[PDB]
């Protein structure tokens, strides 16, 4: 389920999902629904979280536990394998961030 | 008064390339810069307008920046798919009025 | 606050809960606010377009040198934060200095690293860590820098303002390509850095329009920059560093500056300059460091930051420690300075290097002062008479120096006699073969220009034409540069400039004419001043018998510094001669005079202040007495306040 | 005589001062661990307008130019100004840079008799807080980024816009 | 949102393709000028100086032309050529002007 144009804290969300490019229409998109029961399934950016995440697991490293390690390093080469520097589809307008 | 001045082009640039032309001729000062592009046979489309401080936003990623003295654009690719006829523009905000032809034939 | 299950694809849980614990200062809440997850991607790619991207990183497979020397003997390990009065015994017993209290106390302040200001918020992430920046201002605050660094990467800020309150900004992070700080979006690192070692990056953060701006004026070298980065060890770099500043320092320099590639340049080396020795302390990982290493990079740092502040307005804040210094000074303090002369070169370095380190401010103790003027007599008394200076005396020279220098810039001092004797003795190393080789140094750039004898010599009398007149005779030079070297050499010996002036010596208000002065002999109970002119105060009044057409050369022998109420009217004194002597003087005389040399026309040649037996033994024995030419005469200033000429020998 | 005498010897010197190892951690150092960089922000001068200003009644009939001591908002070609000698109006009671200031609705008949004068400098500045009030008040409407306190308008132009720079040739009319 | 515009009166020629104009899409701004290119040349204007929205409005450089209706939203530009002579006949383009994404159709020939 790609999402074209759709526009929450962490603590009133607990569930996110993340796809390959070719699982999705050609991007690169994450879904963080909130915990039926699921209010919301926003369409948010899966560049932005998958930094995000890696900048928190890269600076909370001091305490890292061997899961938490592979799963850095799975992000590591994941996001280097998107290597989107540009990306077609979902076109519409916009006026501020 | 202000005139715009490109660099003919007679090599096809490959196929797989970037390509990057200058336009810019005396010293403008008032006056911004559009990027218009048409297809032999074709109604021109605009590309990457800069004005000199700024560059615009068009879906194709054509990024075209200019310089204290001339304007850059470039393209990152050079299919012969798009062996069309770039041109520059003079323009303070709407009323583009000055033009010089170019060549980017692709092979 | 909570915890997320992430899904991909397998099954992820991150225990938010437990890990704000295990990691203080952590904000995972204001990095989401900061991340902005839901925006369109037009807006991805209109932000990702603005920064400037660089490609072709060239400039690889550098070679890396080994700076820390290996734990050797049987060194103990000195705590930098538990300097205690029992320790070590002296400069003969070896020891080691652990690094991670080192490094605590190097990097002490915290502060924010990556600003909240446009450019650095699209790339970067806040940061908030342990850090030491070098900042400056010129042109009015119309340019800025910041070389805020860190134990692990560098990040420097060319902000410059304009007109109309608008402003442009740079950056040339640098360090290991694995501790560089966190992006995001859709921004990577290799395609922003410009040059890249094996296992080093040099990247580049600015916006397109601001590197235009910057392009204008500033265009970089960063292949050869990086290339000396990585190539070279702290303590040179150092060295290469403050010998460059030094050079700017002269032919007014850094009296006013400008905005080119050169002057940032040395900037954002003086940056690297500190970050390298910052980094080798702290890629050491808990093990140790040499005191000699420690003490070298450290004295270049204070020398890199006296320059810098006395001829930029820098201000540098952390990469000190007190431990250190404190350790410096006891080890300092068990030896004596009026003994630093008897001992080996390399003892007498270290010695004079933790000096140097142990006191940074000025007027705090001045009893180094002894000690360097006690080893530039031993060096002098050991030294052949009117030659160059040697290279390893030359920098034992320079590195003494400090001292005396700092000493000579403030407005009231102690040590006169010390620094009269210091001065003395470095007018008589500046002959016309040492001139003649400062002067080569100076055209070619090399170390001999660097420091000299003759900066800190009392010697007024050299002009611009007298040093053209003796350029060196090794092919003329380039036959061009030595205009440059002159005027340098001029620079550096201006009277008005440099504080270099006789206001710590007495008996120097008793002349009336600074300009008209060649020099001043601070002999023991009597100083001579030697002037063209009659218009001094002394008491008594001496002509030397040149010709009608050249100066006078007047001696006034003040007695006791103790001026007198007016010149000595009337006709001056004739100096008597002796015509007999016999060259043997098996007895210890002359030890303390002072002979001098002058030409009828040239003027004055040369001057040997006799301070042993074997001085006196070198001046009998050579042919410094040569008489057949009837233009040069010998004066033999007696410390009994009268002057008595040499006639000629058997 | 000539008797011998001792050698030359530096004079003596005092011990040096005793160090402490007693000064704690903050004292020795910056007393604060917490900073923030050193920021040496600057100033910049301002627009002020002195002397010349509007003048007593008016002796015009209406819009419409002429080389002569008639015309209510027209004068001839400058040809050297730089928005600062603009301002000085070196004319016969010239109540702005121009006879008459601008006006959003006496804008088209300028625009209208702007044949090869594209470029030309309207006497409307800001005073560093925005409100554009030249000489009139009214706060006149004028959108623009680059520039800051000089105005310009064109044939393709209806909204005062700043020009991006001063000390350009700007002509006045 | 959408502007139709073309239209053409006088003797001479066929005026195959006399008829079209697109627009839509990225951000709007007023005014609809009209660009004349002959054969072998890059771009010449006619009366497009001062169009009043999308549908365009009269203007003269160094020419005889003439325009109608002034509506941003969907309006009618047209055109009206000043008895058409000898030679002048060549593609004539019109233009939204909508600055930021502006659009541009393919209209007008000759013979």
């Amino acid at each position: 389920p790609c999402c074209h144009v759709t526009q929450l804290a962490l603590e009133n969300i607990s569930d996110i999902y993340l796809v390959s490019n070719q699982t999705c229409d050609g991007f690169s998109l994450a879904s963080l629904n909130s915990p039926n029961q699921l209010v919301i399934s926003r369409c948010a950016n899966g560049l932005n979280v998958v930094s995000f995440f890696i900048s928190i697991l890269k600076r909370s490293s001091s305490a890292l536990t061997g899961h938490l390690r592979e799963l850095l390093t799975t992000l590591e080469t994941l996001y280097g394998s998107f290597s989107v520097e540009d990306l077609f589809g979902a076109n519409l307008n916009r006026y501020a961030w | 008064d202000i005139r715009l001045t490109q660099s003919p082009s007679s090599l096809p640039a490959s196929v797989g390339d970037r390509v990057t032309i200058t336009c810019r001729a005396s010293q403008d000062i008032a006056t911004y810069l559009a990027w218009y592009q048409q297809k032999p046979g074709r109604a021109p489309n605009l590309l990457i307008y800069a004005t000199s401080t700024l560059q615009s936003g068009v879906p194709p990623r054509f990024s075209g920046s200019r310089s204290g003295t001339d304007f850059t654009l470039t393209i990152s690719s050079l299919q012969p798919e798009d062996f069309a006829t770039y041109y520059c523009q003079q323009l303070r905000t709407y009323p583009i009025t000055f033009g010089q032809g170019t060549r980017l034939e692709i092979k | 606050l909570s915890e997320v299950k992430l899904h991909l694809d397998s099954h992820y849980t991150i225990p938010w809960t437990e890990l704000m614990a295990k990691v203080p200062g952590l904000s995972p809440e204001a990095l989401w606010r900061e991340a902005n997850v839901t925006e369109d991607l037009a807006s991805m790619l209109n932000r990702y377009k603005l920064i400037y991207k660089t490609s072709g990183t060239l400039g690889i497979a550098l070679a890396e040198p080994v700076d820390i020397p290996a734990v050797s003997e049987g060194s103990m390990q000195v705590d930098a934060s538990k300097v205690h009065p029992g320790v070590i015994s002296g400069l003969n017993s070896p020891a080691c200095m652990l690094s991670a209290p080192l490094e605590k106390q190097l990097f002490y302040y915290i502060g924010t690293m990556l600003p909240n200001t446009r450019p650095h918020s699209y790339v970067f992430y806040q940061l908030r860590c342990h850090l030491s920046y070098v900042a400056l201002s010129i042109n009015g605050d119309k340019f800025q820098y910041t070389g805020a660094m860190t134990s692990k990467f560098l990040m420097g800020t060319y902000k410059r303002v304009t007109e109309k309150g608008d402003e442009h900004v740079l950056s040339l992070v640098f360090g290991k390509t694995k501790d560089l700080p966190d992006l995001r979006g859709p921004f990577s690192y290799p395609s922003l850095t410009s040059a890249q070692s094996g296992d080093y990056s040099l990247v580049i953060v600015t916006t397109f329009v601001h590197y235009a701006n910057f392009h204008n004026y500033f265009v970089p070298n960063l292949k050869d920059m990086f290339s000396r980065a990585v190539t070279m060890t702290a303590a040179s770099y150092a060295r290469y560093v403050l010998q460059k500043l030094v050079l700017l320092e002269m032919k007014g320099g850094c009296r006013e500056p400008e905005l080119d590639t050169e002057t940032l340049t040395t900037m954002f080396e003086v940056s690297v300059a500190f970050f390298k020795v910052g980094h080798a302390v702290g890629e050491t990982g808990n093990g140790c460091v040499d005191l000699r290493w420690l003490a070298k990079s450290f004295f270049e740092l204070t020398v890199l930051k006296d320059i810098i502040g006395i001829c930029y307005g820098a201000t540098v804040k952390g990469m000190q420690s007190y431990g250190l210094e404190r350790l410096a000074a006891m080890l300092m303090a068990t030896v004596k300075m009026e003994e630093l002369g008897h001992l080996t070169t390399e003892k007498q370095e270290y010695a004079l290097r933790l000096a140097t380190v142990g006191y940074p401010k000025a007027g705090v103790y001045s009893g180094l002062i002894g000690g360097a003027t006690s080893v530039l007599l031993s060096a002098y008394n050991r030294h052949p008479l009117f030659q160059p200076l040697h290279t390893v005396m030359r920098e034992t020279l320079f590195i003494g120096s400090h001292v005396v220098l700092r000493e000579l810039r403030l407005n009231v001092t102690t040590q006169g006699p010390n620094l009269a004797l210091y001065q003395l003795l470095s007018t008589a190393l500046c002959s016309a073969l040492e001139i003649g080789e400062v002067l080569r140094g100076l055209a070619l750039g090399t170390e001999s220009g660097l420091f000299s004898p003759c900066y800190l010599s009392l010697r007024f009398d050299l002009t611009r034409d007298k040093l053209l007149s003796m350029a060196p005779q090794e092919a003329t030079l380039d036959q061009a540069a030595v205009s440059n070297a002159v005027d340098g050499f001029l620079g550096r010996l201006s009277l008005e400039r440099e504080d270099r002036d006789a206001w710590h010596l007495p008996a120097y208000k008793c002349v009336d004419r600074l300009d008209k002065v060649l020099m001043i002999i601070p002999l023991i109970n009597v100083t001579f001043i030697i002037s063209s002119d009659r218009e001094v105060r002394g008491s008594a009044l001496y002509e030397a018998s040149t010709t009608y057409l050249s100066s006078s050369l007047f001696l006034s022998p003040v007695i006791m510094n103790k001026c007198s109420q007016g010149a000595v009217a009337g006709e001056p004194r004739q100096i008597p001669k002796i015509q007999n002597f016999t060259r043997t003087q098996k007895s210890c005389i002359f030890c303390g005079f002072a002979l001098l040399s002058y030409d009828e026309k040239e003027g004055l040649e040369t001057t040997t202040y006799i301070t042993s037996q074997e001085v006196q033994n070198s001046i009998l024995s050579s042919n410094y007495f040569d008489f057949d030419n009837l233009h040069v005469h010998y004066l033999l200033l007696t410390t009994n306040g009268t002057v008595m000429e040499i006639a000629g020998l058997y | 005589t000539w008797v011998p005498k001792p050698n030359v010897e530096v004079w003596p010197v005092d011990p040096p001062p005793p160090v402490n190892f007693n000064k704690t951690a903050e004292q020795e150092y910056g007393d604060k661990e917490v900073k923030l960089p050193h920021w040496t922000p600057t100033l910049h001068t301002f627009q002020v307008p002195q002397n010349y200003t509007k003048a007593n009644c008016t002796y015009c009939n209406t819009r419409e130019y002429t080389f002569s001591y008639k015309g209510c908002c027209f004068y001839f070609t400058k040809k050297k100004h730089t928005w600062n000698g603009c301002f000085q109006a070196c004319a016969e009671l010239y109540p702005c840079t121009y006879f008459y200031g601008p006006t959003p609705d006496i804008l088209p008949v300028v625009t209208r008799n702007l044949n090869a004068i594209e470029s030309l400098w309207v006497g409307v500045y800001r005073v560093g807080e925005g409100n554009w009030t030249s000489l009139d008040g009214g706060t006149f409407k004028v959108y623009q980024i680059f520039g800051s306190h000089c105005t310009y308008v064109s044939k393709f132009s209806t909204v005062p816009v700043s020009h991006h720079e001063c000390s350009f040739l700007k002509p006045c009319l | 949102q959408l502007v139709q515009s073309g239209a053409e009166v006088k003797k001479p020629g066929s005026s195959v393709k006399v008829s079209c104009r697109a627009s839509g899409g990225t951000f709007d701004t007023y005014a609809i000028s009209w660009v004349r290119q002959a054969p072998g040349h890059g771009l010449e204007w006619m009366g497009g100086i001062i169009p009043v929205s999308g549908t365009a409005n009269y203007a003269q450089k160094f020419q005889g032309r003439v325009t109608i209706t002034a509506d941003e939203s969907t309006g009618t530009a047209y055109m009206d050529l000043s008895s058409l002579r000898s030679e002048d006949t060549a593609v004539y383009y019109c233009a939204r002007v909508p600055d930021y994404g502006t659009n541009t159709p393919f209209d007008y020939w000759g013979q």
